[PDB]
Order: structure tokens, then sequence, then C-alpha cells
């Protein structure tokens, strides 16, 4: 069930749209889209949705 | 036994890994300023065909993001001449709080039963430069 | 001007003045349980930063922005095999997720001047045989472009 091990519907258009408008309104964004903090960015991403 | 690409070399992976990378590239000191870009993948689903899958992604963007208004929808092409990949692209609006972003995304069956993606976003509505870059990206991309 | 830029699927032309954040995510699957799933994210050096001190700082980002973030082990790593490999550092550290405690491995290298990439290994439980080596067959394999 949790996207950072599974297939998700976090991918194609929707994590698309979701990634670029956080790189605009999110602050915390540049810290999980870059080292290692990157390594649950899909964990952020769902938070963003939910 | 499965070799991978990226820009600063290559690997070797599991026989039946999932792929979902995403490419992003910033304008780094005006991120938030600045046009991005990005690349997503996903898997169709059984008997699924492009003009569903993007159909099912519409839907999802409504039901999850903010105020998702698609504006158009029209064929698009990934690369020039024989290797170009046929697909479609959508101009879209979307909002986090009083924040509204501009992107256009375009869709494409890479190989059977996988699609690549491409999202430009902008903070701004798209001006020339933002579409000359839009069509200069797509026309460059050169399928493996 | 635009330069070349090559992914999976094939390359294409990018404007010289984006900076790269892409992030690399591949999802195995599972066997009885939920496996581990990999990951490759980039960074960019501070001035005058080394990779030991860049290390340390991104252990006090985890830190700042995860819960009960906790290193277990410390120490060199090696990206690839023969004259190219590169040589760099990396941890083992948990953190707690909602009510489960992830287990990562996180290795940095300077793939070219300033240019830090990164490998990571996540798992929802402890690190078994098979996950320990797994991440060293896929350190092994990496073939730094030359």
């Amino acid at each position: 069930d949790d996207p950072i091990y599974h297939t998700s519907a976090l991918a194609g258009f929707l994590i698309g749209a979701i990634i670029g408008i956080a790189i605009i309104a999110l602050a915390a964004f540049a810290f999980f889209s870059c080292g290692f903090l990157a390594g649950l960015i899909l964990g952020f991403m769902a938070d963003q949705i939910a | 036994d499965r070799p991978y690409r990226i820009q600063e070399g290559c690997f070797v992976l599991p026989e039946t890994f999932t792929d979902r990378s995403v490419n992003i590239f910033i304008l780094e000191g005006n991120e938030r300023t600045s046009p991005s870009l990005n690349i997503s993948r996903d898997t169709l689903k059984p008997d699924e065909d492009l003009p569903a899958y993007i159909d099912r992604q519409i839907a999802l963007m409504k039901k999850n993001l903010g105020q998702h208004r698609v504006l158009s929808r029209a064929p698009a092409q990934a690369g020039t001449g024989n290797d170009a990949l046929m697909g479609e692209q959508i101009a879209a609006t979307h909002k986090s709080g009083k924040t509204e972003v501009y992107q256009r995304q375009a869709g494409f069956i890479a190989t059977p039963g996988k699609v690549l993606v491409f999202t430009l976003t902008s903070p701004r509505p798209f001006d020339d430069k933002a579409d000359l870059l839009w069509n200069t990206w797509l026309a460059g991309f050169q399928p493996d």
C-alpha cells in the first residue's frame, strides 16, 4: 500500500503535474528533490494530495 | 540482468523492476519564477490504449489536484522523422492556495505497455519563449 | 545553447542553464513481503565542501525533516570496479514513518567536479542477506560515463 515500495497512481501525468506545482509553491520541495532526502520524494508527493 | 542508462553512466537492475524515475530540470536560484521541465513514466492497464490512459489521467488530476482545468487536448509528437513517437498533449491549469500554474503535458507509448510523459510547468501564462521551449524539447527527443 | 541529456528511453537536448534534479526510482517486486526499492538522486557541493562534510550536511537534513533519524553505520563506499570506479561514503540509517521503522542505505559519490550522485536503498523492515546482496551488486555494476 506504500508508494515508496509499490506501484501507485504517483506516476505519469499525475506525478508530472504535482512536481511542477511543488517546485513553484512548496519551498520544502527543493530539499526533497536532491541529496539524501530525495530518497523519499514519493512519500512527499503523496502528502501533497492527501 | 537488465541494463539501465542515466546521464552519469549505466548499471544493471533486477529483471522485473518498474521504472518510476522522475527527471526534473529547474533554473536554480529562480526555481519559483522560471519554467521547469520533468519527465515521468507509467504502465498501461491491460487492454488500455493511450487515449483511454490519458482519459484516466485527466480524471485522476481533477480528483487529486486543486481546480484542475484542461484547456486543450491535441496530437503530439516526440522526436522527428522515422523514429518519432506519436501521442497526445494537453494544456492545463491548477492551483495550490493562491498560486496558479500553467502546464503542458504530452504522453507517448515508448515501448509496448509503457508510457513516457513530458511536462512543462510555468508560474505564468506561456509566452512565446515558453512555447518555443516546449516545441524544441519534444522535437529533439531521439528514442533509443 | 542546448546540450544532450540521456535517459533510458533515449536522448534529448536541454538548455545548458537547467540544473538536473532527476530522481531515479526503481520499484522491485516482492515475494512474501514488500520489497526494498532503489533510488538515485543528485546534489551540488557547496564551495570548498568535501564529501565527508556533504554527508554530514545530508544527515542533518534528514534529522531536521524526518522522525527519529538514527545512523547505524558510516563507512567508505565504491561505485563500480576498475580504474573508473568512484570512491565515496555510505551510511545505514533508520527513521520512523507513521507506526513503522524504515531502513535505508545511502551512498554519495563525487561523479564530476562539484556534483554529487547519491544511491539509495529503502526497506520497510530490517536488512536481510538478500537486501545486502542487492545493495552491493547494484553499486558494483555501476559504470561511470568516461
